[PDB]
């Protein structure tokens, strides 16, 4: 029953005998399969058997990580200053991109439709571009208008430029206002697929036909990051110790993490118009996350810059590399302060490795996270034994190979791309992992094979402001062992709290 | 300091309205309206909304699609069916698991709600067609997951696009693997929003499950038996509605779609009396079955003691004597406890004013609830509702009530930060922009990870939380000591 | 068995067969008491009438959560520049205070004994003092060593000053070394008693017979603190960004955090000497922890200092009325920065609220972070329900009390100073609360009642690196609440992950 | 880059000395010497001083008297509620510190990982604790009913203030009917945890055995013995009694890991004393010897070569069938030993390894390593005597470097001159040698790991030796750009 002195709500309510009794009631005309049935079925999805039937498939995704191409395009929007999204399309599409930022986020997103309805198939979606251009700068007072497409347009084929020069000669928005554009098809690649389509688009607006004043700066592309409210922080940090001359293109850490005082500020902080203007200047570009940006490092390469790929710098010797790179463009040292920020990250994994050697995982997310989580690990000697990406490719299976390679502890290894969170159960159900990293959908991972789940991609939903931490530099390495070590911690106390049966291992100190 | 309430919200329209170029100006002032008074059940107020119509384009509406009304909400809770969403990744990843309808099941093994199936379109399929992928994923299905009991195909926009055929597919298959295989049309560019998912997944029902031979000639049928139609078992809703229903005396043969399985579907037609809490999205099928099977259907609310007890005397009094006694014991049984939730809540909450916004029913359905502690709505509107969904908002609204339908983002930011009310009930796109002004905010959608607020045990939830939103300590923090 | 392929340590290898039966085996010949009476007894202690008992104890303390008082000499000696504890009297404490440090901090911890055996009873420990300072100043080139006692040595009463005076007279030292003293007793108060008569002392020997020539600095003492690392870090960038004239007076922040480099640092950092002395000429003195300072703020006071404590300030209010005073003493406003970090943990606060309200708990440890932690649980909603410490006086509790009342969620909640962690297993056991905040004793009373433990005080032996990370500060109250909100999200996820039977609520997004 | 280590040690020693004031190096240099050549068998010879008073202001590693009663010897006992009487400090820096695991609940059966006691107040030292100690025993005695028996474990106050816990024993025994053992191991006494070995073995046979039978009824085999000084770090002692009784054995009682008290009071009963740990119980070995004609003998159950020579011994002091029994469990281990060998051995061949320990791990822990192809050059003893270092070598060679009660000076330049390829010693040790990029591994505490004992103990010495010295933390203690 339920009692106002100690509110029962769903988790325990239905757990009270009424309920017990009443769903037992349910279920008797309910027709499902019997109990026994069921047992017998969850065992075989659980078998070697099943697993090469599951492995056999063709056609079907279960359980997918990755979102389509627009997500991408609003997410690296979003890091330019008052710039509002703007998806030319359908808007079931947009309700559902704003809902999946924000929930990860525990913040507003911002992003219009054009509105596109089925009489667009026939007649082309040019008054939607026209009239929604116009009320998206009266309402919302953006700076610029990053223009992407829903899947709906794109098999349409409405002409965008062609339709935005037409709605600036209506007078939607003024002549000189800044409308980039891009395709962002969702029958092609993923969420990063979008973010590098938008972003190449945002600077081919401001570059196009321009000649370069080189100056010596470096452009830094942070990628698609669950984690970039930190992250972008902690590289900002670093960046200021080296006195690097950088320019950040795409920065969400303020966007995505604005203050409650009593106003909602709809757009806060991102890279500068000018700055993004001024961008083609820079000798350098580089990409932290190598499948964020392959057509935008080609576009930089294209105005003579010369450019570098990261795969999501994790833990010590990525983050070395990042910074020999940053010294090599800047001309500075590695200053005292981060040496001395090294070392104590080196002084945490020698005082806990004993807790990390030999433990073994399944990782899971982007194909940069994915890689760069795995070398962390390997660093550790622990054992990244199931690496999966839905969106990632054969040459990332072979760069993963590669870093598999370099260590002794790489031996068991596998990368699987294009594969699904299905797949990744039956590997978890016939080769058992300690640890399973990834995202929030990684919980139905937890539950099925008993495999403890961290969470260190994107989306994370189910734990709140995760993303204000850093997982890259030093620091960042530094919370992710940290993070590791109380999962380990927190199993091994688990495993030894039972009084007179398994607590003689309930050691005080670890 | 001083205003007049009716005059205060006419302003705050004019004022929205001025924002807009003109063309989009006279689309949007159709939509903006402030609750009349009443001609001289009973209706305490009257207005004229324009509604069910295009968004306009640019302006930020919160309206979803057709896949979600269809996929989202009528046929994803179904517990033992494989729903694909047909079409690219995306929107069965973002539709994944968000909608709590709650079920009873061994996800991956009997029952699939918590999963995302899809075809995953790649450009060869939007080139060639996916026809033929789907008769793939159909056999790919029915041999990894032998127990699901049918499959549904969830269209999404490119499907219609391109010319597939895909209720030629599911006939074939259905051959094949003598499974229901269920294909529907709620492709994202089809209708305004949600609504017409609703729509086009009734349609579905009606002609793909209630096609056929009788699969259920032995069910055994009493005098009492009921479906509860629109009750998708939002963290338990549905459970915490049925129990009263069969305290009452009655046999609840089926509740749509939250925790339901295709037998109960299938059933539906045998039942005595359909029993509609969300009009709007079942209605459809509701007609349906009156016209063709002679079954009666009645609209109930279960949200707070004042519904609930009018809901169950009215329904009991469709039966005989026995449930209308049952009735009365039922609201005799929890009497002590909404006593006790009213005693506790009432005293924090009383005269605090409240704006709403949701999809198509809750905007009107939990207005009682609200007022059961002494709450007051001052602004309310819906998503995707109907002329018919306005008419009867009269019935719970006051004079003076600000309404909004298909309220844009700019609007419902001015409207909110004109009368600050003293909380805001809405959803996930609108609760983070209220909370960082300073105003308490709860989900009446996903209930804030909460619930169930249907029924009795709900109504003490719904008290404590609208208590732990408004009440708190964090929003006198808001303003730093120095400024 | 063993395996050599999947080595078996001690948890599992305890639980194979032949161990299983070999155990009971023993147990046959234990005269341990039957199954039936060992459940008997668990249940009673569990009970009412046992709590009534257990609070009649009037002489017998059983897990108390204190030290002594030279542990805490040796924790503030340790802030100082180059500085060498020397505790006077037996060896055996020594190694011990060493070990507690080193397990806490996962760091080395430099002390060193006078070693006085039986002898001293009889003759007292003159040679001990004499020959073991010219040892510690030879061997270990500190710049000041700082004398504590132990228990013999106080029994003992032997006269400190004139001990070091003969020392300096036969040339163990230099004359005008730096040989501060304090008596620090355990059989008065606690560690924090010790750490405020060994900071008196030396204070004593740096300002005795000076006249300050006066300054708007003000000294800041941080007190006896398991996250000293990460908060006084937290505490110099927030000082820094205001722009406050300071001297931290005990720093131990580089001393237990230092590089593994292939060098190790016997010393580093800590307050300057010439800081320390030139200390006497602040206006103002505050000390971060009221019960680590008495002494040493009346001290303080006897120069003309104006003084204040916080006690362990941790959240919203109690960072804003540390800045505050920080602004009146420093006549600089809060600067925007600052405040930016504060609405974000406010977004942060009415973020995950639906969580935190109405959750109770216990609390336990040193009197000031018991406050300090009560005072942040009550303004997220929550109830301080019992809140202990062993070491906290009837004064102590009078100001819990008003804390208590300042606000509704108070309603209800006591403070028990004097009362031990046996005391809290009964507390726990029939007044059941949702968590535990304390140390990692505390692991046994998660064990023994089901009430999961975060840990948030000295010491925390079983998880690693935690002492690195801020709890002060907005950054740090931000800290403490995703490790709250972390605690209960995962037993959330825990309570609902059993397939068909709990799983119903097993919610992607939280 | 070339150096004879017999020289280079000697070397090391001179470097050492020289840092001391002319007192201090006087007494220190008598303690630190390199083993020699030898005249079982012998290795090495060694003169070397010990078990005398520490050098004030060096930073000893030294613990005291009441860590070797109370730490050591008592605290293990499970089923009895040990009384740390004095301040508060001892028993809480001593709480649950020492791995010595049991199987009991915790509070209701056993009261091992607890903190006990009389929380010593100024008034307590100026007025005496002795009425304050009797109402703990009625308190114990209430709130603890399943308690067996309690110790009162005298910290440094107890002696200096003239309190007479003998007496409150006395008088608290007959009242309550429960064994009481007070312990006089007030830190000020003796110079070391050897002392308190001593003292709390008196006050076993004292207190314990100084008492009319209570095991009237015990049914003794011929194959009854007591395993004496093995304090199951980690499972040590239940991963060595699996051995001894597939041998054919009956173990009576182990003491005192996982020991009870009835265990302890039956120990006069077997037929032959087992001992690991000579330096901590020879004393009531010898007693039980005069007293009760059991004779004793000394075993070690590190690594194969030891565990299988100590099976052999052991059994040839009983029959036919106990020596077969030997064979059969040393057969039967084989696989195991030979796949622990094949896996880590060539990981770790060729490393050498110093040692610091407190009085028998010095020596006893020498064979498994060389098992594994490792060398130790050096090693020595916190709390050791004369009879430990000449037993030290029968299992360390000529050239190694021997330190008694080494300071933290001497320790440090030691260990940064040879750079081991691995440091076994304690927790005051580890994070140094870490900072030093030097493996280590606690020899005390087993690293929070362990059995290392026996056949399934030499698995996990072995891996946990091969984590530490083969990990990838090492390469990245150099910055790429220095
Ligand atoms: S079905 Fe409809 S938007 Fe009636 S599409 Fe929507 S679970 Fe809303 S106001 Mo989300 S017509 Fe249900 C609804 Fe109401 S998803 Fe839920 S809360 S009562
Ligand atoms: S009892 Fe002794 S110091 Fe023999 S006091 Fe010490 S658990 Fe050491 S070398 Mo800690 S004589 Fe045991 C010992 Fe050895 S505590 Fe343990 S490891 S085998
Ligand atoms: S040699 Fe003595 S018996 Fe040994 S450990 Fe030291 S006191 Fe104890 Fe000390 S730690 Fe504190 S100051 Fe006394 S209470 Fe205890
Ligand atoms: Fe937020
Ligand atoms: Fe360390």
């Amino acid at each position: 029953p339920q009692n106002v002195d100690k509110i029962l709500d769903h988790a325990p309510l239905f757990r009270e005998p009424e309920y017990q009794e009443m769903l037992a009631g349910k279920a008797k005309l309910e027709n499902m399969p019997p109990a026994d049935k069921v047992v017998e079925i969850a065992d075989w999805t659980k078998s070697w058997e099943y697993r090469e039937k599951n492995f056999a498939r063709e056609s079907l995704s279960v359980n997918p990580a990755k979102a389509c191409q627009p997500l991408g395009a609003v997410f690296v929007a979003s890091g330019f200053e008052r710039t509002m999204s703007f998806v030319h399309g359908s808007q079931g599409c947009v309700a559902y991109y704003r809902s999946h930022l924000s929930r990860h986020f525990k913040e507003p997103s911002s992003a219009v439709s054009s509105s596109m309805t089925e009489d667009a198939a026939v007649f082309g979606g040019l008054n939607n571009m026209v009239d929604g251009l116009a009320n998206t700068y009266k309402l919302y007072d953006p700076k610029m208008i990053a223009v992407s497409t829903t899947c709906m347009a794109e098999v349409i084929g409405d002409d965008l430029h062609a339709f935005i020069q037409t709605a600036k000669g209506k007078g939607s928005v003024p002549e000189e206002f800044d409308v980039p554009f891009a395709h962002t098809p969702a029958f092609v690649g993923s969420h990063v697929t979008g973010y590098d389509n938008m972003l190449k688009g945002i600077l081919e607006h401001f570059w196009k036909g321009r000649t370069p004043v080189p100056n010596r700066s470096v452009n830094i592309i942070p990628g698609f990051d669950g984690f970039a409210v930190g992250n972008n922080r902690e590289l900002k940090r670093i960046l200021g110790m080296m006195g690097v001359q950088y320019t950040i293109l795409s920065d969400v850490s303020d966007q995505f993490d604005t203050p409650s005082d009593g106003e909602y500020r709809m757009y806060d902080g991102g890279t500068k118009i000018e700055a993004a203007r001024d961008a083609v200047n820079a000798d350098y570009t580089i990409s932290l996350q190598e499948y964020c940006t392959p057509k935008t490092l080609e576009y930089c390469q294209s105005f003579g810059q010369k450019t570098a790929s990261f795969h999501y710098p994790l833990g010590i010797g990525a983050t070395d590399d990042l910074l020999q790179k940053l010294s090599e463009i800047s001309g500075k040292p590695v200053p005292q302060e981060l040496e001395m920020e090294r070392g104590r990250l080196v002084d945490a994994l020698a005082d806990s490795q004993a807790y990390l050697h030999g433990k073994t995982y399944a990782i899971y997310g982007d194909p940069d996270f994915v890689y760069g989580m795995a070398r962390f690990i390997l660093e550790t000697g622990g054992e990244p034994k199931h690496c999966l990406a839905t969106n990632g490719s054969k040459a990332w299976e072979a760069q993963m190979q590669e870093l598999f390679d370099s260590s002794p502890f790489g031996v068991g290894c596998k990368a699987w791309g294009g594969k699904d969170l299905w797949h990744m159960r039956s590997l978890l159900a016939t080769e058992k992992v300690d640890l399973l990293i990834g995202n929030s959908y990684g919980k139905y991972l937890e539950r099925d094979t008993d495999t403890p789940l961290i969470r260190l991609m994107f989306p994370i939903f189910d734990r709140h402001h995760h993303h204000r931490f850093p997982v890259w530099g030093y620091q960042g390495a530094l919370r992710v062992l940290v993070t590791l070590l109380d999962k380990i911690f927190d199993k091994l106390d688990d495993d030894t709290i039972q009084a007179g049966v398994t607590d003689y291992s309930f050691d005080l100190t670890r | 300091d001083k205003t007049n309430d009716s005059a205060f919200h006419a302003r705050l329209i004019a004022e929205v309205l001025e924002a807009y170029p003109d063309k989009a100006r006279k689309r949007r002032q159709k939509h903006l309206n402030v609750a009349g008074q009443a001609e001289a059940g009973v209706m305490l107020s009257e207005c004229d909304v324009k509604s069910n119509v295009k968004s306009v384009p640019g302006v930020m509406t919160i309206r979803g699609c057709a896949y979600a009304g269809s996929k989202g909400v009528v046929w994803g809770p179904v517990k033992d069916m494989v729903h694909i969403s047909h079409g690219p990744v995306g929107c069965g990843q973002y539709s994944w698991s968000q909608r709590r309808n709650y079920y009873i099941g061994n996800t991956g093994v009997d029952s699939f709600v918590t999963m995302q199936f899809t075809s995953d379109f790649q450009e060869k399929d939007i080139v060639f067609g996916g026809d033929k992928k789907l008769e793939k994923i159909i056999d790919e299905i029915d041999e990894l997951f032998p127990l699901a009991k049918g499959i549904s195909v969830q269209s999404e926009c490119p499907i219609g696009l391109i010319g597939d055929d895909i209720e030629a597919v599911s006939r074939k298959k259905k051959k094949e693997i003598g499974k229901t295989i269920v294909p529907v049309r709620c492709e994202g560019f089809r209708g305004v929003s949600q609504s017409l998912g609703h729509h086009i997944a009734n349609d579905a029902i009606r002609d793909w499950v209630f096609d056929g031979e009788d699969k259920h000639a032995a069910f055994e049928t009493t005098p009492y038996d009921v479906n509860v139609i629109g009750d998708y078992n939002i963290g338990g809703d549905a459970w915490s509605s049925r129990i009263l229903l069969e305290e009452m005396g009655l046999r609840v043969v089926g509740n749509w779609s939250g925790d339901a399985t295709l037998a109960e579907i299938e059933r539906a037609p045998k039942a005595k009396l359909n029993l509609i809490h969300c009009y709007r999205s079942m209605n459809y099928i509701c007609r349906h079955m009156e016209e063709k099977y002679n079954i009666p259907w009645t609209e109930y609310n279960f949200f707070g003691p004042s519904q609930i007890a009018a809901s169950l005397r009215k329904i009991a009094a469709l039966f005989d004597e026995k449930i209308q006694e049952g009735a009365e014991r039922v609201i005799a049984k929890y009497q002590p406890l909404v006593d006790a939730v009213i005693e506790k809540f009432r005293p924090r909450l009383a005269g605090k004013k409240v704006m709403l916004y949701v999809g198509g029913l809750r905007p009107r359905h939990v207005v009682n609830a609200y007022n059961d502690l002494g709450m007051e709505i001052v602004g309310t509107g819906y998503e995707f509702g109907h002329n018919d969904d306005y008419q009867r908002t009269g019935h719970y609204v006051r004079e003076g009530t600000l309404i909004y339908d298909d309220v844009t983002g700019y609007e419902l930011e001015k409207f909110i930060e004109g009368i600050r009310p003293d909380l805001v009930g809405s959803g996930i796109k609108e609760k983070y922009p209220v909370q960082k002004m300073g105003i308490p905010f709860r989900q009446m959608h996903s209930w804030d990870y909460s619930g169930p607020y249907h029924g009795y045990d709900g109504f003490a939830i719904f008290a404590r939380d609208m208590d732990l939103a408004i009440n708190n300590p964090v929003w006198s923090m808001f303003k730093a000591p120095w400024k």
